[PDB]
RNA sequence: GGCGAAAGCCAAGGCCUGUCGGGAGCAACCAACGUUAGGGAAUUCGGCAAGUUAGUCCCGUACCUUCGGAAGAAGGGAUGC
RNA sequence: GGGGUCUUAAGGUAGCGUAGUACCUUGCCGCAUCAGUAGCGGCUUGCAUGAAUGGAUUAACCAGAGCUUCACUGUCCCAACGUUGGGCCCGGUGAACUGUACAUUCCAGUGCGGAGUCUGGAGACACCCAGGGGGAAGCAAAGACCCUA
RNA sequence: UAUCGACCGAGUGGCUUGCUACCUCGAUGUCGGUUCCCUCCAUCCUGCCCGUGCAGAAGCGGGCAAGGGUGAGGUUGUUCGCCUAUUAAAGGAGGUCGUGAGCUGGGUUUAGACCGUCGUGAGACAGGUCGGCUGCUAUCUACUGGGUGUGUAGGUGUCUGACAAGAACGACCGUAUAGUACGAGAGGAACUACGGUUGGUGGCCACUGGUGUACCGGUUGUUCGAGAGAGCACGUGCCGGGUAGCCACGCCACACGGGGUAAGAGCUGAACGCAUCUAAGCUCGAAACCCACUUGGAAAAGAGACACCGCCGAGGUCCCGCGUACAAGACGCGGUCGAUAGACUCGGGGUGUGCGCGUCGAGGUAACGAGACGUUAAGCCCACGAGCACUAACAGACCAA
């Protein structure tokens, strides 16, 4: 994938529960897999700000629940490092559901988004209200 | 740049930026400021802050 | 069916014993290309700080932007090249042929070796040139020593001596270059060998950590869950199978960890200068204040502060040199905090 | 002190005899502990081990039931000087 | 069991049922999970349920067996730092287990087919400290399994 | 004969199962897992190739090839297997079905108990079920690290390199190439140049993070009459902050190219006038082999080389102050021709505003009064740096060709 432009300390793992920062009808998402990741023995596959992950819907409308979908991590609590050394972290961990072509499935995004995510999923960033 | 908490200049290539739920952005010079800020303390009420002084 | 997994630690840095010489000994030198010139230098480690740099990678999206970079401050005062030792090629590799010395020696070189009182710089030079005529001349190296007296933060006065190969054009022009450097008094500087922005390999004896177990020393796991409570917290599963009935040297075991020699490839030289611009408020913790010839190496350098480190023109660089990076800022903030 | 023959602290009284000591910021490793960012049972046969909760007052309390119970259900609020 | 009685007197009623009883078996359908040889509900032809050899069912009770959820957490990702007592060095005190002999081994082979000791090579200067335990088919108890008397 | 492939026939392995009863009954602990190390190739991925029912993209099949990789999860004790999402791929096998003087103890397989079936009964079951223990101070050998001696045969310093170890590097995604070649279209490459991620590796601590029973502060109970200042509440009563140091969750570094080959593509070329990649010869060509790179390495018995100093004195030991070192030993630095350690003072840091006094303070006749402000960027403290010979590195003993 295109370089992020920041170093990331994965703050999530397979099994983590996170917020669904959009209006698709999904309130809570469970991380199942990390697109393009291969770990090592005994290591829980990790995910962080910027990754594309497969997720299952834990909380939300009946129609969305239990569905296995792709998403993009947009916010995380564990800090990330920017070129100038400054660290950046968020209030929560969030991901926006996205389709086969990486376009957000929902119409609106809720909450801020790391500018770095724009360097990959521009269509996601160009639906963001606030880009930090 | 100034630390949004105590108000001192922030040593370049240093500090952290906390991104609030609503989008607000708070630059912290040190862990100490973030931690006092978590205890719900107001920079003004602490005599050791440039803000207070 | 037991998942696969790489072995714990590398089998290429052993045996993991204590180093023989606290002073590093390169085991390879750069290629003979440019004009003649000494292929290495040395200094003493002081500590780290960071710097703000203008990205200069032509292929980077951030080219021209501020970028903070960690840096290790190395005090690098001038050294003395006291002799020109020549090697001859023999059926058993290279062997020291003879050496050419000077008269003017640092006032305290008499703390390490027995300074020469009666020497013959020509009888030697002649032997060397005769050898070169016969075509039995292997490379030429300069016996080199530091002047820790120029460094107040370092308690020692007793110089550190090391051989440094001379590389360059033709062996003849090279031999003459070497001889001139020595004859003088030997004195030379980091400037003479390096330019800021070039890549250098840094060698040094890592920090010592005494004896340590398999976990820290080899990176083996700690017993997990219930296994961590029955009496074995950080002891490997087994020393080996039933057969072969013996313990292979490859199974991770406790022992000396640290104080080994390591040669760290491609370290970018951010800036060469002199003075006290890179010192830190309050002084570098466990070292002192810098105010003299110094070097800023990008990243880390093996060994604790005060340890002698060695420089050498990168032998296997991966990038082309981007000379004289633009240093917009150099932190002087106290390291205590 | 507190509900208390509870804890904790302290008298009267007893003791330094749950009787080998001296050294090394005192390494590895072990016993028994403290603290750990983000994630939060992914560990394991199994949440084993640890932890969470916690005293008291007010509000409030489901299914089921042998009408006794369930019940401190759950849930919420208060608490010093 | 056979057929639309036969054995051996009767021929399984009410229940319950893949059971702590169901071999086949992870039975089939459903719930729950990203995925559930589990658990629960239903079906049920029950290899081989069933009425004081008690059946069914059941509030309360339980350091009894299994399952799920919320909360929490170094159980784990993945380990780190620290505390106390040991460990290590020194004075003093001072055992035991074990011992055919020899013994610096290693890779192969051979041999009663599982060798430090045989064969052929390889390696090997001696002694000491600390370590975790690969081997001595380690030490411990004339195998309790199995057969024989 | 792209691909699939019956019958029948010939084999190799020693992974399954069976047979045998050679070894062991004065004991070789069982399944599964786990942890840690080596290996095999009948190759799942990665590299290089051939064929195609090969346009392309992608498949399918075959060849060389064991450098590296082959992961996370749901039921089940499971091995196995079924299932889910990731993946370049999530290959199989050997090591006493590697691994219990390493762990676990869920299954098996004692003594308790229930069910079904069988038995007149005791009781049984190659059925199910709940419960049910894991000893030992390492003598030798083995290896990981550390020392003392002897040999080579006065000392200091620098080297050499026989050999030895390495995966020190493996893999992926993305961009330009390019919506291009190819193709009606749909679809859709590559060489090469770049950016990044992942797994592995070595190191480091400016940054972020953890710790930090140094330290500073808040505060509960109780004891010292109150105040001040303290002890105890387990090796901090509890709580907040946290320097150094150590750390990872942080940060830095880990080629390019040569050489020789395999499969394969070829040249020249005969036997065989032609043909023929092969027989002699030659040009190429794999993540594999060698080198390059890193680490060890004068005990390499051919026991090494160089330079200087010294043989009445070079150098070393003891001693003393110490740590860039450390379990003993070892290693490194300084020793008045001195900043080696401490005191002191600055600096740089940690806490967070001291004792006392003054004013204010709901009230209360008053006494009394939780607390607020000022004095006070205060007080207290520092495993760091600098200055500084004040104190202590003194005095001095010895070996030595
Ligand atoms: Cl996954
Ligand atoms: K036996
Ligand atoms: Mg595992
Ligand atoms: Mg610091
Ligand atoms: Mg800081
Ligand atoms: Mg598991
Ligand atoms: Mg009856
Ligand atoms: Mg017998
Ligand atoms: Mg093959
Ligand atoms: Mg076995
Ligand atoms: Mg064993
Ligand atoms: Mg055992
Ligand atoms: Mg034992
Ligand atoms: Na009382
Ligand atoms: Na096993
Ligand atoms: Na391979
Ligand atoms: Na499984
Ligand atoms: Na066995
Ligand atoms: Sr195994
Ligand atoms: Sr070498
Ligand atoms: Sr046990
Ligand atoms: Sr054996
Ligand atoms: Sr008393
Ligand atoms: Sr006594
Ligand atoms: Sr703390
Ligand atoms: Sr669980
Ligand atoms: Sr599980
Ligand atoms: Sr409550
Ligand atoms: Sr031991
Ligand atoms: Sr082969
Ligand atoms: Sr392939
Ligand atoms: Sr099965
Ligand atoms: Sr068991
Ligand atoms: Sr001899
Ligand atoms: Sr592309
Ligand atoms: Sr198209
Ligand atoms: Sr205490
Ligand atoms: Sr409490
Ligand atoms: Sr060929
Ligand atoms: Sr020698």
């Amino acid at each position: 994938m295109e370089a992020l432009g920041a170093d990331v300390t994965q703050g999530l793992e397979k099994g983590s529960l996170i917020t669904c920062a959009d209006n698709t009808g999904a309130r809570e998402l469970k991380v199942i897999s990390v697109h393009g990741y291969s770990g090592t023995k005994n290591r829980h596959p990790k995910a962080g700000l910027g990754d594309k992950i497969t997720v299952s819907v834990t909380k939300g409308t009946p129609e969305m629940r239990r569905q296995v979908l792709e998403a993009v991590v947009v916010r995380q609590r564990k800090p990330i490092r920017r070129p100038d050394g400054t660290r950046v972290k968020f209030e929560d961990n969030a991901a926006v559901i996205v389709d086969e072509n990486e376009d957000p499935r929902g119409t609106e995004l809720k909450g801020p988004i790391a500018r770095e995510v724009a360097q990959r999923f521009g269509s996601v960033a160009s639906a963001a209200t606030m880009i930090v | 740049r100034e630390c949004d908490y105590c108000g001192t200049d922030i040593e370049p290539g240093t500090g952290t930026m906390f991104v609030h739920k609503d989008g607000a952005t708070t630059h912290f010079c040190s862990s100490k400021c973030e931690n006092n800020a978590d205890l719900g303390r107001e920079a003004r009420n602490l005599e050791w802050t440039d803000t207070a002084r | 069916p037991q998942p696969s997994r790489p072995r714990k630690g590398s089998l290429g840095f052993g045996p993991r014993k204590r180093s023989t010489s606290e002073t590093p000994r390169f085991n390879s030198w750069p290629s003979d290309d440019g004009q003649p010139g000494v292929q290495g230098f040395a200094g003493y480690k002081a500590g780290m700080t960071h710097v703000v740099l203008v990205n200069d990678e032509p292929n980077s999206p951030r080219e021209g932007m501020e970028e903070t970079v960690p840096v290790t401050v190395i005090e690098t005062p001038p050294m003395r090249a006291v002799a020109l030792r020549a090697y001859e090629d023999t059926p058993y590799g290279q062997r020291p042929l003879t050496e050419v010395w000077t008269d003017e020696f640092h006032s305290e070189l008499d703390r390490t070796l027995d300074v020469p009182e009666d020497h013959d710089p020509d009888a030697a030079e002649e032997q060397i040139r005769d050898a070169h005529e016969a075509g039995d001349l292997g490379d030429l190296r300069l016996i080199t020593h530091t002047v820790p007296d120029a460094v107040p933060s370092v308690p020692k006065k007793k110089p550190d001596v090391m051989e440094t190969r001379v590389g360059g054009g033709s062996v003849s022009d090279r031999l003459d270059h070497a001889l001139d450097i020595v004859e003088d008094g030997g004195e030379h500087a980091m400037n003479d060998i390096f330019r800021a922005g070039e890549y250098a390999d840094v060698a040094g004896v890592t920090k010592g950590k005494g004896t340590q177990g398999p976990v820290k020393r080899w990176g083996v796991q700690k017993r997990k869950g219930k296994h961590a409570r029955q009496g074995w917290r950080r002891r490997i599963g087994n020393l080996g199978p039933w057969n072969p009935s013996r313990v292979r040297s490859t199974v991770p075991q406790q022992g000396q960890t640290g104080y080994h020699q390591r040669t760290e490839l491609n370290k970018r030289l951010i800036d060469i200068g002199e003075g006290d611009e890179p010192t830190v408020d309050g002084g570098f913790v466990n070292y002192g204040e810098v105010d003299g010839p110094y070097t800023l190496v990008k990243g880390s350098v093996p060994g604790p502060d005060k340890r002698l480190v060695r420089f050498r023109p990168a032998v296997r660089p991966n990038d082309q040199p981007r000379l004289d990076p633009e240093v917009r800022y150099v932190s002087n903030e106290s390291n205590q905090g």
